Parts: C-alpha cells; structure tokens; sequence
RNA sequence: GAAAUUGUUGAAAGGGAAGGGCAUUUGAUCAGAC
RNA sequence: GUGAACAGCCUCUAGUUGAUAGAAUAAUGUAGAUAAGGGAAGUCGGCAAAAUAGAUCCGUAACUUCGGGAUAAGGAUUGGC
RNA sequence: UUGGCGGAAAGGCCUUGGGUGCUUGCUGGCGAAUUGCAAUGUCAUUUUGCGUGGGGAUAAAUCAUUUGUAUACGACUUAGAUGUACAACGGGGUAUUGUAAGCAGUAGAGUAGCCUUGUUGUUACGAUCUGCUGAGAUUAAGCCUUUGUUGUCUGAUUUGU
C-alpha cells in the first residue's frame, strides 16, 4: 500500500525507497505487543527467546460517514478497520533429521554391476 | 548528573528570522530559542518562561526583537521523570541592549 | 589546454594589463585599498 | 574565485579602438599547487 | 456460513500483459493391479 | 478620533481568538505587486491594467428644447509653526 | 626444479636437470564366467554447504546530527572521537542609509508677562537650525577574517570472496 506516496532515507536499510511512520498502526501494535508478552509470561515462558512467529492484518466492517460533493451529491466516507493476530513463540534448536529409509530397487543387470565392483577391489 | 550549570547567552534572532512569514516571525521565534537551548545543552526538551514569551512578542508577531539575551539553566528533572532526566529551562535577561555581550558561566549559589 | 592551433589574429595579441579592480564587490565599491580611503574620507571617530 | 574588472590597451590594426583604451571582465581562478601522487599506464585495445 | 474481495503461511513462475491448445521433460501427488 | 460623511482606517464597551496541523520554499497555478528604453507595434477589439481623482482659486467651447452641455476642456495651490 | 616468451580478453607457450609410474618395441605365465539373450547400465563438470589441519589479515557503509557549490521528496556536496577541529557569541574588515538619543547654543518668523524700569534686560511658548556627529542603526540569513569568551566530539542499523 504504497502507491504515490513520498521518498524517504531512512528506506534505505531495507532497500525501498517509499517508507512511512505510521503513529497510530505502530501504537496499536504496540499494544499488543505488550499483550502478548503478558501472556508468555503469565505461561512461564522464557521471555528472552521470544520472536513474533506469527501476526496478521485483515479488514473490519466498514464505519460509515456521508461527504457532500458539489451539485447536490453524496458520497461515502468511511474507515478501513482493522483486526489484528500476533503470537510469540520461544525459538527452539533445529527440529529433526535422519529421515527415511527410502527402500532402494535394483534390477539384476544393477545388482550384477554392483558385485563387480567388490570382487574387483579392496 | 552532572553538569547542572547555567549559562547566559545572546541569539542573533535577526539572521534565523531572516525572511520568515510575518505571521510567523513571532511563533518561529519560540522554536528557534528551543533548537538553541538543545544545541548548547544538549536537553531533548526545552521549557520556556512566560515571561520570555513575552519578550518575544512584545512589539507583536512581526516585531521580534534582533538580539535577545538567555539566562538558558540546565537542571535535574522530577515529576515522574521522563526519558530525559536533564531538562533546559530558559530566562530572559534585563538589559539595556543585548549588542556586544559575550557568553558567560553564572555561579551556583 | 587548447586542443588546437589558432593564430586568428586575436590568440596572438600580447595582453598586457594596466589597471586591476580591487574595489569591494560586495557593494557599490568606492574605494581600491584601505589607504585609498582612509585619504579620501580623512579620520573618523573609530580612529584615535 | 569570482569576476573583476581589468584595464587594457586593445591593439589590433584596422579597428577603431586600436591603441585606445577598454574596460574588460575577467574572471580569477585560484590554483594552488598540485601534489602528484600515483601514474597510470593505458593500453591501447580494439575496445578502446 | 458460498462468491466476489482480503490477510497470514506454504509452493511455483515472471526482460513491455495474463490467460489458452497439441506434445513431452522436470517437480509434487495419486488410483488401479500384485 | 481622522474626516462632508450610520465612508475607508485606528481605538473604548461587549464578544471572539472559530475554519486539521507540522516541515521546506521546485515547477505550474490563484490572489497581490514592481519593472530600463519604447508606448497598442499586441489583439476581433486597449480585454485587462494604468492614468485622472478630495478641497480652494482661475478659466471653460461646439451645440441646445435656453433648462443644459459643465466637474466640459485646461491651469495654480495644499504641511508644520 | 632452471631459464625465458606472451597485455588484444596476456592466464597460456617453449625450455634445463633429477626423481618416479607405465610402456603394446619383442617373447611368456596367471585372472575374468552368474549383469544369465539387450536394457546409458552410471566413469563428465557447475555451484553451494557442513567438517577436519595448515597457513594468511584484523574494515567500512548507511541512519541520525551537520554544510549549502545541491535540492519537490529521494538524490548531491561538505563536517564531526582532542585539533592552523567544529560551533555559538564578541572583535575587525567590507557594505547600506544619511547624521542617532541626550545635552548645550548670544540661532530662530514672532507672541505674552515681569519689574530692578532695559538698551545682548530677562523669563514663558515656539516649526525648524547649529555643535558634539560621515554620527547612529543594520551588516549573512548563501560577504571576508579571527592569538578573544563559552561549549561539543563513541547514539542506531547493516554488510563477507
């Protein structure tokens, strides 16, 4: 959401030039931020190794306003709300590894092929 | 900590206001003395005195004075101290004409 | 450098100077040095 | 540096103001020594 | 509790559109049969 | 108060200080302006702008239904003590 | 390992000496099978990563602050860790205007009063005038300079063949 809007410097550090200081939207994160962290604490979490794992935005029922436009009109001014997820999970050590057998067929021409080989060598 | 000194200064007003909006001589001039109190203080927030709001805009928002004389004082800060535990705090000085005066240290006592 | 020749009857001419501006240029300068002007005007009273 | 104003004899024969005087701009650049420090060879290649 | 439309995660492709058809390579997945 | 003036400008009583704000001062705009020499050559066309302008004294043509035209046109003066 | 040559994109070519393996130049001895009648029947080089062990060396850029030789915003050009450093002031220079406030005057068209009865009589008012006074005010905001006063000089982010 960035269609015609100013260039700034401070993009530069994640290689954009259209970057904004969105007050409000960061207030409100904030503040679930400290929501969250709350709640880890409250489960005894470490609180040092948290990271946000997850968070998503998406739209809210409109609220509706009325603009009065020039000839006798009227049109819609409304605000895009939000609803807002995030969690905070302690980062853990690699999952797993050793994977699967993967049972392997080999035709006779292969098997023949593959005894030669140790017949042939140390 | 430290460094609870205040000092007396003179500001060129006449070159920072230099072609500025006569609407907004006066007012730009308030926020002139609080980037010069930052500058040599160091003091993210700067408080001015009432009656040095009256000093500037004592000939109205387009009369400002060319020079005015500071009595800018570094001090500890209290009432639920914010991020800035030092704050400038910003006096004027009663003079005949505030030309030819150098910076000067004012003892604490 | 010039990156070519040219006699063009106006490259060749011997330029000898006879007199260099050093009034002030940052007005209506009246004056070419210091001693220049102190004679003109005389004392003032900045002078003791 | 900037502009100034110079005094000269013109001399050129056939002109009305030969051996008469003109007032002509010029303008004063200021050049200082240059330190040399470090050469550089260029090949010359078909790609320049 | 559908669609248009939207966010997040996952996968893939992208030198002035995208989408489609025949054929196959590659990757993912899968039924039958034994 | 100035002033012929319930003009225009400033002030007293009374009432407001309301119109999203902040930073910079690119182009192009809206509104306000000034320009050497020329002076309508611009343009359909002086459109827009400029010039004149209050008051006192002097002077005032053609024409006219004799009432006007007329503030015609054209000159001078203007403060303070 | 010795010595050269080659800069057009040389990055390769030639050469001296010794060591080492093989040699199908010629004549012998042993082994192969069963991948079953074919199944490319796997032998190449691209890049990257994780490990060892052995050497090699210990930076910057951006944001933020700052300048205006730049500028709509980005961008550009400068400066900043202790110094012919930077800044705020002050001083000087350079410029603009045209002679500041204050005081004094036997200056001043005149008017009015006073008695000590003038003869520069004094006093009160009085646009303006003269002297201190080319004085005073302003002077970088995109002017120049500085043996003066004061202060400042380790915040954030990111980048690896």
């Amino acid at each position: 959401f960035n269609s015609s809007i100013g260039r700034t410097a401070q993009g530069k550090e994640f290689g954009v030039t259209k970057a904004r200081w969105p007050a409000k939207s960061v207030k409100f994160v904030q503040g679930l931020l400290q929501n969250a962290a709350a709640n880890a604490e409250a489960k005894g979490l470490d609180a040092t190794k948290l990271y946000v794992s997850h968070i998503q935005v998406n739209q809210a029922p409109k609220q509706r306003r009325r603009t009065y436009r020039a000839h006798g009109r009227i049109n819609k001014y409304e605000s895009s709300p939000s609803h807002i997820e995030l969690v905070v999970t302690e980062k853990e050590e690699a999952v797993a590894k050793a994977a699967e057998k993967k049972v392997v067929r080999l035709t006779s021409r292969q098997r023949g092929r593959i005894a030669a080989q140790k017949r042939i060598a140390a | 900590l430290k460094d609870v000194v205040t000092r007396e200064y003179t500001i060129n007003l006449h070159k920072r206001l230099h072609g500025v909006s006569f609407k907004k001589r006066a007012p730009r001039a308030v926020k002139e003395i609080k980037k010069f109190a930052k500058l040599h203080m160091g003091t993210d927030d700067v408080r001015l005195a009432p009656e040095l709001n009256q000093a500037i805009w004592k000939r109205g928002v387009k009369g400002v004075e060319y020079r005015l004389r500071l009595r800018i004082s570094r001090k500890r800060n209290e009432e639920e101290d914010a991020k800035n535990p030092l704050f400038s705090y910003v006096e004027p000085v009663l003079v005949a004409s505030a030309k030819g005066l150098q910076t000067v240290v004012v003892e604490e006592d | 450098k010039s990156l070519y020749t040219n006699t063009s009857r106006k490259a060749l001419e011997e330029v000898s100077l006879k007199w260099i501006d050093t009034a002030s240029k940052f007005g209506k300068g009246r004056f070419q040095t210091p001693a220049e002007k102190h004679a003109f005007m005389g004392t003032l009273k900045k002078d003791l | 540096a900037g502009m100034t104003t110079i005094v000269r004899d013109l001399d050129r024969p056939g002109s009305k103001f030969h051996k008469r005087e003109v007032v002509e701009a010029v303008t004063v650049v200021d050049t200082p020594p240059v330190v040399v420090v470090g050469v550089v060879g260029y090949v010359e290649t078909p790609r320049g």
